[PDB]
């Protein structure tokens, strides 16, 4: 069923007021192509047959509900609170992103698009849209950064393999703000035929929200299972914030659950005091970055500071809107995690559960084991696992010694 | 009242020819240099001038920009060596309006950009991440301080969002892109009476004069880069043929 | 009914399966045996493996209708069992998750286990984390030099790793370690096989962890198509994805069922591992079943594109089957598991392990054969991401 | 009624000492070499000599015998080369048995290489993966052709299995081990049969003989024969020379 709208923004993409957090901070070459999408969104997610049409992949191509695992195995290195894993790592293709790609996808054929266009920075976004491009037969183009595509030789080869074109970036630093500059430019020329599958819950009004609703449901089914498993609501429930898909997909569900702390982890890297890091909240400030006004990482003049992380996925400058309105509002707290925190979490996840989690995931866990320190023995929190860790076994190997020289 | 290009617009209409609208970016080959080309487009014969921000993360910039751009942050460029080639541009006997992205407005704040704007001369701002919709703190700093708003227009602009634009903006409307602008154009005359400066990657004479012909402004960019790659000298030659185009008769 | 005899044995007088050990191993062979017997309808047992399965596990595993495979299946109905969306990636997590419950339940402290390119010793590590259970992997020299990552995913784990150096250091040798290590440790060590081969129990215990992808099965396609399906598929190595997903199916005369082995090259050209098309029946590793053997009895090289589908025997329950006339195995070679591969990622995003290709290739084979309608269940045994690199050299994309 | 190797057990209990019993693989370092040797066990005192057939997936051998079986098998041994080992063995006066893993019995066929041992002059079958829950078929071929079966036991035997091993063996018990677990593990087969007893225990030596022939009807010798025939015959020689007076 349409789930209520009590926390969505006004018709211009604001969240908490007409001149918020948010909005369309884009060149007017791109609204007839933005106003057309949020057109059919604002269609197709009160149509209960959409709905049914994703429902249906969810749970036969997908193999939703993720189940929830309570860790039990962690309890000792988070003050013997109890960590309950929301498992999107068993997702099709290894993270919550295949909830995203389904839904656009899904939505580009409702329009009559036939081609789609996306850009990743290490890859994973990438994978996932070719994915839904391959089962739902629409030609896939991926812009990806020069430097990315000579460094993931596996997941240029996972996108051809699915039938995608992959158009390395040359121009520029031939990074990922060089193939985000080409997919909205491709964007724009062809609009008639072409959607562009926005990858986390950022950009312009719509995607924030509709990337989001396409998420809700990590939330929905964790709040129905916690209260099978624990009897009762999470004292917190917690995730990893790149641009806050999945950490706004998990939290979306307990927002009116005033007994319930959320808290988003964030990439502090070598340190925040270091320069070297990615913590948005944290050591950022307000500003309009990639069509949204949010918070970010910016110089005195207002340039973009590079990030760094240990992780790709974290290692963005800004955050999506509707998490700066919801630290605005006092409703989710927003905290540092380290590289080291988060590598020390990924070893003893897999030593004590035997689930090798993303890096990325590995943040939340590692905040997961300190808030459970906070909240003292038996409480009840639910970090959203937001992918498995098979693409970060060589990073995480050469951490810890385990391939020499 | 009347915009501050009004008077410039109304001149060059007299005189049966477009205005010459040139950009130039602040810091690119590095600040000296950037003053010293923007100096010269003043003397051989530019109208207005473009005086770009260069910004982190440009969407609208072209390949050719977009390399200066990046140049010129490399070498350490401020917003503020920007208000300073405002400044000495109408020390020259100059017009500059700024070209922009929105956040390094935002950061320096709207209101004081727009007040440090005047005071250094400049005569408005060209906001191309910038729509309406999001304009209200603008709209009132640009009121307060009595600074022209060009917002831009482009092929696929539905007829109420070009209603809004054009009705939003003041001084003249940056119609962007083979007869997608002439149509553009004549879709603006039809609702407003505001001058149209047209951009479409003009780098001779020839173009010049064909935009001329419709629109009252010749906006030109990357090929005045392109020349000041080349050196002063060539700039100066190309600025001159660009002005003999804008002057049908 | 489908079960063996006491000492092991499918068939009576033929004579599958049983023991064919040294009796240096049968004092640790029974102890698993009425360890198996006493918790298998034990119902405390029975829940801590289903309350695993379905949290940690991520069962029951989804039955997809593969309708942009059709076309290529001469219009079949194509349904896919997902095991690759199982937690590690392949049906080998429900033989792990079964064999270590066990091995915490008789107070063994250890756990070994044998490997190929890597898949069972990630597997096995995994279940022995989640329990707490010291963990060694045996793995071939041949198999660790070229597999390190797989090595590091073990020892980020918990687990060691110990290359192999004796015979032809592979698979067959680690196996063959494996059994040394279990008979000086059998006090603290259990052995978890990773097939349904081996001596007695192995075959059984292994199936009935397995069994799970074919009960689930078929309740899903039923409720989908509303009808038992015309054919269940599924890759054959050793056996145990296969006979997880067959044994629900057993009692319904109209479903055919298929495995599919590897053919390499094609059987003719004798680079293969093709043990029902091209093999003899022989006793190997504690069991009597069909071997690719020389005429002395000799082990001999298999050939796969597939690291998975190597070993030489196969299991017990299968040569039964094979003898009853219940189930048909069939060759497909390396050209045909590649080309479903690359089919499958374009037509449904889904990037299958190559033994699992076998299978979808068989099954577009048997679609042609069926016709127009025909509704087909293939088990997808696990996830292509292992595979990646040597889809993407076989198809000239590095 | 009587065993096979009976008389030769006999003849060694009656003259105060053990048998010594000697293992050599077929086909190393090459056919005729092998041969060469197990005719030298003969003439140096090998009471009884184990003939190896070499297989290619060997679980209980050690690193030395497993090294020389993997050699013999690149050389192209066949079984066949094992029988005519046997034969040879017995025209040189020797007394034979073949030790073999069970798949190549399988493949030759049970009752046919029983009939072909027996006719070689074979005295029986060492089953090192064979059990008695196993061997139906080979009861049959063992009393057919009047063979000898010497099934294995060891430390870990349960004593109902321990008592099943030994009511089915005829000739020997071998009682492999891999300090007092050998005569505790003999010790256990005396109480409930009188059958010959055989024991291995990596023997490299005559003091290590004479410490097995105390206890043990038979000290059988395999690893310690293979390194020396790797030296020279003429080193095997000696060796069993050494062995055969440490046996006494
Ligand atoms: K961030
Ligand atoms: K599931």
């Amino acid at each position: 069923i349409a789930e209520p709208t009590s926390h969505d923004p006004d018709s211009g993409g604001h969240f908490g007021g007409p001149s918020g957090w948010g909005g369309r901070y884009v060149p007017e070459a791109l609204m007839a192509v933005i106003e057309e999408v949020t057109a059919a969104y604002q269609k197709e997610r009160v149509s209960q047959d959409f709905l049914d049409d994703l429902d249906r992949l969810q749970a036969n191509y997908a193999g939703r509900p993720s189940p929830l695992y309570e860790a039990t195995r962690l309890s000792q290195h988070a003050g013997s609170a109890r960590i309950f894993l929301k498992r999107e790592d068993l997702n099709h293709t290894g993270s919550h992103k295949i909830n995203n790609v389904l839904g656009q996808a899904l939505l580009a054929r409702r329009m009559g698009k036939t081609r789609v266009i996306a850009e990743t920075g290490a890859g994973q976004h990438g994978v996932a849209t070719a994915t839904a491009c391959a089962l739902l037969g629409l030609d896939c183009v991926i812009y990806m950064g020069g430097i990315d595509t000579a460094r993931q030789a596996l997941n240029v080869a996972r996108m051809r393999l699915l039938g995608a074109e992959v158009v390395a970036v040359q121009t520029g630093s031939k990074t990922l703000k060089d193939a985000i500059n080409e997919a909205f430019r491709d964007w724009v020329a062809n609009a008639d035929n072409t959607y562009y599958c926005f990858g986390t819950a950022a950009g312009p009004h719509p995607f924030p929200t509709m990337v989001r609703d396409f998420q809700r449901i990590i939330g929905m089914e964790a709040r129905v299972q916690i209260q099978g498993q624990a009897g009762r609501l999470p004292d917190a429930v917690v995730a990893c914030v790149g641009g806050g898909s999945n950490a706004i997909g998990i939290f979306h569900a307990f927002l009116d659950d005033p007994g319930v702390r959320l808290v988003g982890f964030e990439a502090a890297g070598d340190g925040v005091e270091t320069g070297r890091h990615a913590a948005t909240f944290t050591a950022g400030s307000p500003g309009a970055f990639h069509g949204s006004f949010s918070y970010l990482l910016q110089d005195e003049d207002g340039q973009t500071i590079e990030s760094h992380s240990i992780s790709a996925g974290l290692d963005y400058p800004g955050v999506g809107p509707e998490h700066a309105w919801l630290k605005e509002a006092g409703r989710v707290d927003y905290r540092p995690i380290t590289d080291s925190e988060a590598m020390d979490a990924f070893g003893l996840l897999c030593r004590m559960e035997g689930i090798i989690p993303a890096i990325e995931s590995a943040h939340a866990v590692a905040g997961a084991l300190k808030l459970g320190v906070e909240l003292g023995r038996g409480a009840v929190i639910v970090v959203n696992l937001s992918g498995r860790g098979d693409k970060d076994v060589e990073t995480a190997a050469k951490w810890f010694g385990l391939l020499g020289n | 009242e009347a915009s501050r290009l009004g008077p410039v617009f109304d001149s060059c209409r007299a005189n049966n020819r477009a205005a010459l609208i040139g950009y130039l970016p602040t810091g690119y080959p590095d600040v000296p240099a950037s003053v010293a080309a923007m100096t010269a487009l003043v003397e051989s014969g530019c109208d207005i001038i473009e005086v770009g921000v260069p910004y982190s993360d440009p969407g609208m910039d072209g390949p050719t920009i977009a390399r200066a751009t990046e140049a010129a942050l490399r070498g350490g460029v401020r917003v503020r060596d920007t208000l300073a080639a405002v400044e000495a541009i109408s020390i020259a006997g100059g017009r500059a309006v700024v070209m922009t992205y929105w956040n390094p407005v935002l950061r320096y704040g709207v209101d004081a950009f727009a007040r440090d704007l005047a005071a250094a001369g400049g005569l408005g701002l060209i906001t191309p991440d910038l729509i309406p919709d999001e304009a209200q703190q603008w709209l009132a700093a640009s009121e307060e301080h009595r600074l022209d708003r060009i917002f831009l227009v482009a092929p696929s602009s539905t007829p109420e969002r070009l209603a809004a634009t054009v009705e939003a903006s003041r001084g003249f409307v940056y119609a962007a892109s083979s007869q997608a602008a002439p149509e553009l154009v004549g879709r603006v005359k039809a609702v407003s009476d505001i001058p149209v400066g047209v951009g479409l990657g003009v780098r001779s004479r020839a173009q010049a004069a064909q935009i001329a012909q419709y629109a009252d402004g010749v906006i030109v960019g990357s090929a005045l880069v392109t020349a000041l790659t080349e050196g002063l000298p060539r700039l100066r030659a190309l600025t001159g043929e660009l002005a003999a185009g804008v002057r049908l008769g």
